[PDB]
């Protein structure tokens, strides 16, 4: 399954 | 840029503009690609201050910067996500979903996605704080195409996390509340929205038949089958997972998948260059051949038996193990004519070659299928004709060597085979 968490590095 | 020490100084100044500048500096520290200093920011005690800044409706810039800083803290380990929840962030972010500033509500969506994505408990806690109503309200427009594309992808991904995880699965009433919006997103033309919608549906169908039914009753199987044929691997992968899940349910749920035309994409799926696609497609096949004789017949009619012979003959070993299961299920429930057809497609030789595998489970599965094929032969009178086929491709050597194998079921069944069909 894909990653449950995403960091905004923008 | 700034040191954590200076961030703390600014935050503790009780000067809103000084606090804003320090919060922005924290955001930039937390947004760098090289190991963001999350634990340092937490140990400095900054999370409760960030959370209080979420409520400063008069200073929307510091709401945004705090939301972003907290989003990235919650993106880390479970203990880091826990620190954000422990600071009171869940109700504060839910309050921000109604912000008149799109970039701020979007950051609250993102943060709640990270929190819900930690696991079942935080997912259900986000739900108990009332996140679903305001999340869905952001999508209550007549045409999704009028929303900003980045905004829409973030909402889809966060909704998918509310559908994610088991022990327990999401509350039934939450699933039923989210599903109609999910179905809208599954029909949207953006490949990232499509992928995460498919993932959400795959989570919802990963469970007992009652959960599968609640998805299937919304009429999504035809769209899933369409996405099964997409050119984008990030879409085919979750579409295949969801289809695979659905056919672990009842024969009638499996029939909806067949009715929608799924079997016609399996020639491509069973030869797909991506090994996890082949594996999951063969796993899906093994649960279709566990179905009714009329469903086995549709596998035959779509020309898929030669493709199962192919995967058995050459594939990654995990895929070959799924094919062995597909064959044992086929021979267990099929008619004599269907089993005869399977032998005429060439199943015996690749079946025999895999009896050289070290894996004990696959030996039993293969031995079990040889049994079922012999019982078809008994019904017809060709048991000896089959025994020479197994002999000619070096099979008899392998069953023979297997009655002295550590496993009980392997030794017993292989000896039963030798005794009943390879004796005087």
């Amino acid at each position: 399954s894909q990653s449950p968490r995403r960091r905004r590095s923008q | 840029n700034w040191s954590v020490e200076d961030i703390v100084k600014g935050i503790n100044s009780n000067n809103l503009e000084s606090q804003l500048q320090a919060t922005q500096a924290a955001r930039k520290l937390l947004s760098r690609e090289k190991q963001p200093p999350i634990d340092n920011i937490i140990r400095a005690g900054l999370i409760p201050k960030f959370v209080s800044f979420l409520g400063k409706t008069d200073c929307s810039p510091i709401q945004f910067e705090s939301a972003w800083a907290l989003t990235n803290i919650a993106s880390g380990t479970s203990e880091q996500t826990k620190a954000v929840v422990d600071g009171g962030a869940i109700p504060a972010f839910i309050s921000l979903l109604a912000s008149p500033h799109a970039h701020i509500s979007e950051q609250a969506v993102w943060a709640l996605g990270n929190i819900a994505g930690d696991g079942s408990a935080f997912r259900d806690l986000v739900i108990k704080h009332g996140a679903i109503d305001p999340l869905l309200a952001l999508l209550a427009v007549p045409d999704l195409s009028t929303l900003a594309c980045g905004y829409l992808r973030n909402l889809t991904w966060t909704l998918s996390n509310l559908c994610r995880n088991k022990n327990p699965a999401p509350p039934l009433d939450a699933v039923e509340q989210i599903l109609p919006t999910l179905v809208r997103l599954l029909h949207h033309n953006d490949p990232e929205v499509l992928a995460d919608s498919c993932w959400a549906i795959s989570y919802l169908t990963d469970g007992p038949n009652e959960r599968i039914e609640m998805v299937v009753k919304k009429g999504v199987v035809p769209q899933l089958v369409k996405l099964l044929g997409a050119t984008e691997l990030p879409i085919v992968t979750p579409a295949l997972r969801a289809i695979g899940n659905i056919v672990t349910g009842t024969d009638e749920q499996t029939q909806k998948v067949i009715d929608a035309g799924a079997l016609a994409v399996f020639p491509s799926l069973l030869t797909n260059p991506k090994t996890n696609i082949q594996k999951e497609a063969t796993w899906t096949m093994s649960n279709i051949t566990a179905g009714r004789q009329d469903q086995i017949q549709q596998v035959v009619n779509h020309g898929l038996v030669p493709f199962l012979v192919g995967v058995l003959s050459k594939a990654d070993f995990k895929t070959q193990k799924e094919a062995a299961w597909a064959i044992t299920n086929y021979t267990s429930g099929g008619t004599v004519e269907q089993i005869v057809y399977l032998v005429h497609c060439g199943i015996i030789e690749p079946l025999m070659n895999l009896l050289s595998a070290k894996d004990t489970k696959i030996i039993q599965v293969i031995l079990d299928a040889i049994s079922n094929i012999f019982q078809a032969a008994e019904k017809l009178g060709e048991t000896e004709k089959l025994s020479i086929m197994i002999e000619e491709c070096g099979g008899l050597d392998k069953i023979e060597a297997l009655q002295r194998h550590e496993n009980e079921s392997v030794y017993k069944a292989s000896l039963n085979l030798i005794e009943k069909y390879f004796s005087v």
